[PDB]
Formats: structure tokens, sequence, C-alpha cells
RNA sequence: GCAGUCAAGCGUUCAUAGCGACAUUGCUUUUUGAUUCUUCGAUGUCGGCUCUUCCUAUCAUACCGAAGCAGAAUUCGGUAAGCGUUGGAUUGUUCACCCACUAAUAGGGAACGUGAGCUGGGUUUAGACCGUCGUGAGACAGGUUAGUUUUACCCUACUGAUGAAUGUUACCGCAAUAGUAAUUGAACUUAGUACGAGAGGAACAGUUCAUUCGGAUAAUUGGUUUUUGCGGCUGUCUGAUCAGGCAUUGCCGCGAAGCUACCAUCCGCUGGAUUAUGGCUGAACGCCUCUAAGUCAGAAUCCAUGCUAGAACGCGGUGAUUUC
RNA sequence: CUCUUAAGGUAGCCAAAUGCCUCGUCAUCUAAUUAGUGACGCGCAUGAAUGGAUUAACGAGAUUCCCACUGUCCCUAUCUA
RNA sequence: GUGAACAGCCUCUAGUUGAUAGAAUAAUGUAGAUAAGGGAAGUCGGCAAAAUAGAUCCGUAACUUCGGGAUAAGGAUUGGC
């Protein structure tokens, strides 16, 4: 996941490697983020680090507003389109993989996100669950 | 324990059975086997495929 | 010269040499320690592993985002008909070993085990065990003599059992034959307790209960020679490699001047001797009941057995144990169920299961009925039927 | 390159917490030289990829002793190589340099490991442009572009696989020897506590998860499809229909089974003895002293438990042992 | 104004396939660029048919980026002959 | 016959059915395919693969030697009756 979050994840499925490229699904500006670094995540030569529903990840914003631009921040996953199992059995996926920008600590830059949210992520980040819409 | 139904064939399905989809919106479809998850996804109709 | 990355050798080389089993029943090669102090009791169980299904269960592991919830999990199911007692061998302590002085046998012993002394049967004559049964002619003698023998010496005592394979669906009419070490308390109580039970029948509900974490000691399923890519999870190399690319490129350094013993090669994978632990037991199934499958949740009347039958094996008709997981071996295979070298405190370990709901649609395909019954309301009428 | 001895000095004061001049003793052989012993009827260059193993001058992780150690953070030092030591941008690069994650992103060896293992970007044949040099042919330790990577079937080693001879044949076992494995992080709670003027700010026990690794497994989900299993489609051929052939598996949708994925699920043991170190009793030396005798506690160590093979010249118990 | 040796680099162009130093400096593009591009120029050693500068079209030529694409890769699995 | 066609695919006439064979279907290959999520992070370098593609109708930039660029680009459509 990363550090800031209030609990534990159990795992989920990875569909984000570095280089990936998900929707900003708050209204801060940003259209996109483009996945540098997940901050999780240990080592193992050749694998590239890859994120997952509550993770946070260091991005780039590529395409949105200039102030926004040429910069890394963190931003945290907020749904994935790759499938993945919960503990009740459900093998379930979203329609796209969005993000949303948020500090290091987990206070999220913006003030809403649209579409809806994985609980899972919605369990480790009070400041996105606040701000979500629909969960799961 | 519940037992869903399939939002495609109207099939039961069982815990832990097929997947679960996501849209957009945010509905929620659920899909018993990967049969219907493929019929749905190629915007077929229900109405129309016979078994459902 | 100077590895230019560093990673973790591929592998474990505590597994070697990775070569074929000496036999397809793997050994129990370490028995619990032996408390004398409670009742005489087997420490392992022989089944017939034949199939996985799927169980729901609400979850106690107050802590757990998952506490108080449904969780669903795979379970795997064994057939366990009854084994029967047919000898006691006893063993002595040695500066060289524990070994064994003598095995008692029982008066009569069934065509199903006779059957294991032999490799043509359907035209032997059969005479194995009928000079040893005469011993029984005098009013005991030989063989009270040699009971008299473990009583005196013999430190630890193994029952010897045998499958009921014919109470399974197994086209194999040969049984499976085992030493199960006794527990139970008192040398001279251990025999008894073997002698008592000669030619008589054990069922698992008398090793084995709920909630009870047990290990599982079988042969792996073989897959026959290997290259070094899937046996041993080396990399593959680019495409653009000459001469094939599933292999690893440096088999060695120019010395030491010899291919080593810790680098990865193509043989056998598959078949091998693996005793795996810490497997929960969440059914112990009665053979009688006809409601095998069912809870106090799910009341149908059903029993273990999938809609078409486990696939590859059949129906399930004995006593079984239901562990929660899965189990190394594949389907008909002999498994020996052993119980824990140990004293698991786990708190998962602990807790106590009670299944809410188990599979029983048709693992054949993708199955969407439960039982006949459930089938036959969901469809209606067809044009078979009335 | 790395480590000492002396101690003038640094260090508010104070040589030696951490450092340390003038001098001075060494160690190493991944630097570079010096040499020219081997190889010029041949030993296939640089870098990378892949993979195994070894060293320790230890970066992380275990337990400790120091401090200019209040707490947190660090720094010096011991026992330690058991276990890890990464993802990228530019460059043929090694190196270098930034970004980024992390417990940490230590340093080295194995013919500057590793080309009948690959690659061929660089170097270093023959084409070619330029700059400098030259009357010229040509030259350049300058830039640039294009430039064929051969053989294993033999021995050995290594992986796996059979097997003669110990009356015969069968079933159940022992265990010498050899291998062996787990790893690291976070959150909750302890606690806004100990400590502190404040700013800040731990840990043990208990709980839930995760990382890297490993061994299996296939209920489920997903991948694969000559099930050529069902259906759909183009073109042609069998007079039409029915039903079929051909199109190197004609194409498309679904697709059981099998195989299989941190793309799936399950499982990964607990006793002793020690190291450093801190101590007990205690002389030597009527005092003192953890040490001389004796002794307590004690680490990711070691040895066992456990786990894998089972000596084809290690072994036990048991069954049946031939008239044609 | 002067020296060598006849003159003394005009018009242009430029770290260019010509720049040692050099991974030049500034700007741009990137999270990050010994790369690319635009600029700068006392240019080791650019420069006018020893042709200089420009240039539409063309190019299995060298080079940089972007969209699309994707088993190149993460990380491998499966099938046919 | 299909179709723009001396293409490809199937056919008639004519000609062949000849290029050791049997049984299996391990590894590794050679040749042919497919892959969830990500999308060049692989690599000296997108090498190899993949994606596009016929026709009709719409639409089409800089620049230019005014000829081009241009199938630029970007879109809709397409069977049977």
């Amino acid at each position: 996941s990363g550090n800031g979050a209030q609990g534990t994840k159990f795992r989920i499925s990875l569909g984000l490697p570095v280089g990936a490229i998900m929707n900003c699904a708050d209204n801060s500006g940003a259209r996109n983020l483009y996945i540098i670094a997940v901050k999780g995540s240990g080592s193992r030569l050749n694998r590239l680090p890859a994120a997952s529903l509550g993770d946070m990840v260091m991005a780039t914003v590529k395409k949105g507003k200039p102030e926004l631009r040429k910069k890394v921040m963190p931003a945290i996953v907020v749904r994935q389109a790759k499938s993945w199992r919960r503990r009740d059995g459900v093998f379930l996926y979203f329609e796209d993989n969005a993000g949303v920008i948020a500090n290091p600590k987990g206070e999220m830059k913006g003030s809403a996100i649209t579409g809806p949210v994985g609980k899972e992520c919605a369990d480790l980040w009070p400041r996105v669950a606040s701000n979500s819409g629909v969960v799961v | 324990m519940k037992v869903e139904i399939d939002s495609f064939s109207g099939a039961k399905i069982y815990p832990g059975r097929g997947t679960l989809f996501v849209r957009g919106d945010s509905k929620i479809f659920r899909f018993q086997n990967s049969k219907s998850a493929s019929l749905f996804k190629q915007r077929k109709n229900p109405r129309r495929i016979a078994w459902t | 010269s100077h590895r230019k990355y560093e990673a973790p050798r591929h592998g474990h080389l505590g597994f070697l040499p990775r070569k074929r089993a000496a036999s397809i029943r793997a050994r129990v090669k370490a028995f619990p320690k032996d408390d004398r102090s409670k009742p005489v009791a087997l420490t392992s169980f022989l089944g017939y592993k034949a199939g996985m299904t799927t169980i729901v269960r609400d979850l106690d592991r107050p802590g757990s985002k998952f506490h108080k919830r449904e969780v669903v999990e795979a379970v795997t199911v064994v057939d366990t008909p009854p084994v029967v007692v047919v000898g006691v061998v006893g063993y002595v302590e040695t500066p060289r070993g524990l070994r064994s002085l003598t095995t008692v046998w029982a008066e009569h012993l069934s065509d199903e085990v006779k059957r294991r002394f032999y490799k043509n049967w359907y035209k032997s004559k059969k005479k194995a065990f009928t000079k040893y049964s005469a011993k029984y002619a005098q009013d005991g003698a030989g063989i009270e003599r040699e009971l008299a023998r473990i009583k005196k010496y013999a430190s630890v005592v193994r029952v010897l059992v045998h499958t009921q394979i014919r109470k399974t669906p197994l086209a194999q009419k040969k049984a499976h034959l085992a030493e199960i070490q006794l527990n139970g308390g008192s040398i001279s109580e251990k025999v008894d307790w073997a002698r008592e039970h000669f030619e008589k029948t054990v069922a698992v509900d008398s090793v084995f209960e709920q909630n009870e974490m047990i290990d599982a000691i079988a042969v792996t399923k073989g897959h026959g020679f290997e290259g070094v890519t899937h046996r041993w999870g080396t990399k593959k190399l680019p495409r653009k490699t000459h001469r094939g690319l599933r292999k690893v490129a440096c088999i060695g350094a120019w010395h030491p001047a010899h291919v080593m013993w810790s680098v990865a090669r193509a043989g056998q994978r598959g078949y091998h001797s693996r005793t795996s632990i810490n497997h929960k037991i969440y059914r112990v199934g009665k053979g009688d009941d006809e409601a095998n499958g069912a809870t106090s949740f799910d009341r149908t009347k059903k029993t273990i057995t999938p809609m078409g039958g486990f696939v590859h094996y059949g129906e399930i008709k004995n006593d079984f144990i239901m562990v929660k997981g899965c189990i190394p071996g594949n389907r008909k295979r002999i498994v020996t169920l052993r119980k824990s070298l140990y004293t698991n405190t786990s708190r998962k370990a602990l807790e106590e299961v009670s299944l809410k709901w188990i599979d029983t649609a048709s693992k054949f395909g993708k199955g969407r009925f439960q039982t006949p019954a459930e089938k036959h309301a969901f469809m209606g009428t067809l044009k078979k039927d009335l």
C-alpha cells in the first residue's frame, strides 16, 4: 500500500506495473496518472514494481493542468481493471484503472472522486473514503 | 450466505462462482460463468439468446 | 566474477535429488512423541484422495477485517473407509537404531491384503499365510510367545493395518498395507490392544477430530522429464538466443572444472515424496450418513459427492476426512494422514470451525445446481420425463 | 586500496567519545606500473544477459559493548557471511550521473567466472564521408556509417533413468552418509506513555497483515483449444435438398477435460549447546578482581527435532518356496 | 601599425557525419536524458565547383520523439505439425 | 467460379499420388498459433511480433521547384432478401 495508511490490506492481485497510466479520478485537473513507483514493494531482479487497489504510488501527471505536470507526487489507486479475489470468494474487477492525487500523509489534493471506489482502498484511506461516492 | 443471480442469464450463482463486473456508473453485474460474461461483452441481448 | 546483480538461488536444495520416489506410497518418517499416559490409539490413517470442493463458513478471529464474516475456502476430500488391523511389529533400541525383532500376524487375512503379497494373483495358488495360520492350532504358544517377546523387549510398537480398498470406487483390487505407531500408553497395553484388534476394524473418527491439524504424506504427481525452466523456475533466455531458450546460460565457471551439484538441470519433475504439515480438519464424514454434505444451515439431504461424481474418482460411500486447502498427490492416490508432531497454538490452529455450506455442483464443467432436485425445480419439465 | 604504533593538535573545558599532524611499522593483489617464466603448427577481446559458488575489509537483518547515549535519531566497536542487497532516464560501455523505491540498495573472487551458453552495441580486416597530417601512396592511441559468431554423437563432470552377481521370490522396516530453509517489513495496541523546558518521542508482551523465498495443488477465477465438441461465416466442388469435401487446423463465437498463474489457492516445525557480552563464586596478591580452578545468562550461529535421498559391495523383521 | 610566406577567412554555416577540451553553456522534451532538438560561438582543426548556404520530391541509408500496436518485458503458461 | 485480375482460393481436361517405413508423443528444438492486467518498463536499438489494409461516400495541415505533398491525417458505410 504505502505509509499514512490506517490499517492493513489483505493481498490483492497486482494490476499496475510501473509505466501503467491510470485515469485521474479527482477534480484536481490532472487527467492521467503515470506510475513510477509503488510505495509498498520489495525487490526481485527484473520484476517491475506494480500497484493494486489502495496502494500508494508515486506518479507524474502526463495530461492536465500545467501547474500540475512535470513533477512527481504520491497518488492512491482506487479502481483497477485487473480482476482480484476477495476473502469471500468473489473475483471482481472495475472498468478502468483510476487514481487520486494525495500528499504523503494520505490527505487528498482534490475534494471529490468520480466513479465508484473499492472498499479496500476506502478502508485504508479515511480521507479518500470521505470524498468517495459509491464504494465497491 | 446468498445465492446471487446471473445478470445476463438469470442463472443461480453460488458462492465463489463466476465473476463480478463493476461498471463506470456503478451498476454492478454478475456473471455465472465466462459464457454469459463473454456474450455480455459482445453486447449480446439476453432477450434473443434462447437459453436465458 | 562477482555476479553483477544479486538474486536468490532457484529452488530448494533440501528436496534433492529430484528423482522418482521409491514407492508410490510415501513413507511416514516420524510419528508423534509418545505420551504413554493416555489410551492406546493409532497415530495415522490411510486413505484415498478423491477430489476437491468449496466451503463457506464464518471466520472466528478477533482483530481481522474478516472476523464474524463469511469466507469461502477450497477443501479436499479424502475417501476414508476403515482400516483393518492384521499384525503387530515390535521394535528395539540399539546403538545402531530402532530395529524390528518380530512381527506377529493375525490368523486370517483377507484377499485384498493377501493380494498385496503377489505380482500374479490370477494364477498363483494363494499360499500366502497358510502355514502361518496353523500357528494358531496350538492353543496359542507360537503366537502367544512372540507377543510375549514384544512385551519383554520392544521399545516402540506398531500395528500393521490395511485399507479396505474394495469399499472404494477404484479399479485396483490390491489393498495398501502400512505400519502405524501405537501411541497410547504402555508397551504391554499396546500389544494387548493390538492383539484384541486383530482382524477387527478401525475407523478414522477414533484417530482424528474436527478442528484438528494434521499432516499429509504422499507421493506427488508425476510429470516425466522436465526442462530446467519449469523444473526449477529458472528465467527464460531472450527470444534471440540460438539453440533454444529454456536453458540456464551458464552451467558453471571455469573452475571448479566440474558442473556442480547446485546448478539447475533437466530431469524428472514430480513423483516425489512430500510430508505436508498443518492441514485443519473441517469435516469428519460418516459413510452411513445420507446428509454428509449438509449443514445446520443448509439443511438439505445430500451426500458429499458432487453432482456427476468426483471427476476421475467416483462416489464417496465411506467415512471421509475433509481437510482445509490442499494436499500433495492426486486423485486415486494413497495418502497417509498423520497426526501433528507438535502442539500448535496458532489461534489459527485453535479455531473451531463450522461449515455453513458445502459445494456439491458438478466439477465436470461450470455446474449450476447442487442436487437433482434443485435442477428440476429450475428447469421445469423437459422432453424426457413423465 | 586497506589497517596499525607514538601522541602534538582538534574536540567550549578535556590528547585518545569521535578524530589526529610530524614521523613510523605493516597488510592486500578487483588499481596502475615494473618483469618477460608459460603460450605466436594458436588459450577466441569489452560490456551485457543467464546461473552457481566462494571471500569479508559487514550496507541491511540477530544479540551485544562505547558515546561529547535524556528521549528519538545517529555514530565507534564486538560475535556474525545464517539471510538479502532492487526498478528506471542518458551512454556499447565497465565506470559515471540523475530519478525512484527500499530493511538495505556493501565491496570483491571463481582464466579481469561464464561466446561448441547467447548477444554483437564497442574495439580491430576488406566499402564509405569528414577534420588534422602528408607532394603522394597513405596515416591518425580523432569523429561517422555499413559490415558471415562453425562442430558434440566421444570421455569426464553434472541432472535424471535402468541394472548382472550373493538360494529364489515377495511384503514390511532400520538409518550410516550426504543434502536441508526460510526471510524481511508495516499497522493496531503498548502510548502521545517512559524521557524531555519545549520541540518532540521509543521498546518488550499481545493482535492483524504484508515482502522476498520455497514445496505443493487445481474447489474456484483466469490463460490455452485438433474435444476439430456445438453453433455461425466466405469461396468453390458433389444437379437440387439433406449431408458433406477442399481452402497446410479456411475464418469467427462459445467451449468441457488436461495442463497451468503471486493472474489462482493451501502449507512452510521446536529442542539443546554455544559466540560476543554481562555476571556468580574465587584465588594468585590475607585487599582487589567475571578467571587462574569451578560457574550463571546468552545470537539471524552451531548440533539435534523435522524434511529429501537411502549405501545399487550397510542392515533388521516377515510370507511363500516348484513333477512335470 | 607590424612580421612570416603570396594573401589573411568575405558570403555563409556550426560542438555539424568537421570541436580536442567535451557528458561544452543556455533553452526545450523527461520523474530522471553522456541521447534528440533550438540556440550561442576566438571555430583544437567550419567555409565557398578542393564548392559554400538553402532546398520541394524521393530513400530496405544514419538519428530523435509521438499516436496506434503489441508476450520485447513484468512472467511465464498452453496447443499443432 | 469467385474477383479489378495471367492474384489467392476451389474445379474440368490431362497428369501425379514419387521422394524408407512402424510405434510412441519426454526434455530441448525447428516451423505454426494464443494469452488475464500492464503497454517498450525489455533492448545498443521496438530486433521479432503485433496493429493497418479491398471498395463507396465524406473529409484532408505545414511546406512547395505550383507538378506535388495526398491513400496526408480523420471518419461513416459494406450480408441476405
